[PDB]
């Protein structure tokens, strides 16, 4: 159940060679950084269920 | 740490652009008619000769 | 202005070094009822060139900065929009005005137009700011022909840091 | 609009690329004065691709 990633193509929104604007850049910043802790605490609450469930 | 590529058409942009394969500077002149599945830019890739930009 | 609030709320200060500019003939001062440090004065960081004297021709003008720090630079200038254009010929002289602003990654034109609007503090005149963040060597040029506000001095980020917003 | 600017590539004059994605039946209009770049060729678009930036 776990191993399989996902099939969702994601495209770059952000040229890391040339800057794009300022507004939109920290736009996506946080949203990038707020997905990322979402994914995160998604990520520790999986590994601490199934770790207590492989042990019950 | 090297770009793996099977079976998919790969176009590596080697001192060209992807916004000089529409106006094709010199450094631009293979990828005019270019064809791929995954494209690959890099850092030393200049987009125009005569000095000039692209608006959005 | 909203990236720019946002650079200068992660800025961590700013740090000034002294842009050069030196004019010959025309007037630097400048003078605003509205803008008071005492008596009658203009922001102190941004100059106002006028003509020598009203109703005179101002001449063509072209200023380089270079960048020599190695940290981005912040250039702040001004382009003045008057309030009728009787104004303008009083202030620049007859004639078409435009601003062009160089850069290695930017390139921008400004076109003053003069025209009435409503009264704010007392000025019917009005201005602009626009903003370039200069590359840790990058030569900005600015070749005015009037209706320009130089700066007297750059901007230069200092580290990190948080902006907020609150009324305690 | 004419005017001096910083020494990049040898040239002071500069140029901006502008773009519009016309519609599968729309006619484009280019009434100029002067100063204009016209395109010998148009560019249509293949099929569906992925973009990556790396150096390696
Ligand atoms: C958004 O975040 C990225 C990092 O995820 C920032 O990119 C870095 O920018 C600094 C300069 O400010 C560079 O020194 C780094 O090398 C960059 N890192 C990467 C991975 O590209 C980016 O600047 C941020 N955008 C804004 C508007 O703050
Ligand atoms: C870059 O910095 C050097 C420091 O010596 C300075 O002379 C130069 O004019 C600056 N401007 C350029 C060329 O971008
Ligand atoms: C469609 O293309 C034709 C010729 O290629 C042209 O004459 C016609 O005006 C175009 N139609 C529209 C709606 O732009």
């Amino acid at each position: 159940r776990l191993i399989e990633k996902t099939n969702q193509q994601f495209e770059l929104i952000d040229n890391e060679f040339t800057e794009v604007e300022k507004q939109i850049g920290n736009v996506i910043n946080w949203t990038r950084d707020s997905i990322t802790e979402v994914w995160s605490y998604n990520a520790e609450l999986l590994v601490a269920m199934e770790n207590q469930h492989t042990i019950d | 740490p090297r770009i793996c590529s099977k079976g998919k058409r790969t176009v590596d942009l080697g001192q060209c652009g992807l916004l000089g394969t529409i106006t094709g500077p010199p450094q631009c002149d293979q990828f005019l008619e270019f064809s791929a599945d995954l494209i690959i830019e890099r850092r030393e890739g200049s987009d125009v000769c005569y000095p000039g930009k692209f608006v959005n | 202005e909203e990236a720019l609030r946002q650079i200068l709320r992660e800025s961590g200060g700013i740090d000034k070094e002294a842009m050069g500019f030196t004019y010959s003939g025309i007037r630097t001062n400048g003078a605003t009822s509205s803008c008071r440090r005492s008596g009658s004065s203009f922001y102190a960081e941004m100059k106002w060139l006028l003509s020598n004297t009203d109703n005179a021709a101002f001449p063509q003008m072209t200023k380089s900065y270079k960048n020599t720090r190695k940290n981005p630079a912040l250039i702040v200038w001004g382009i003045h929009h008057s309030g009728s254009t009787a104004e303008q010929t009083k202030l620049y002289g007859s004639g078409n005005k435009l601003v062009t602003v160089g850069s290695s990654n930017y390139q921008q034109s400004f076109v003053p137009s003069p025209g009435a609007r409503t009264q704010v503090n007392g000025q019917s005149g009005r201005i602009d700011f626009h903003w370039l963040m200069l590359n840790p060597n990058d030569t900005v040029t600015f070749s005015f022909n009037g209706a320009f506000i130089a700066p007297d001095r750059a901007s230069f980020l200092r580290g990190k840091s948080m902006g907020i917003q609150s009324g305690v």
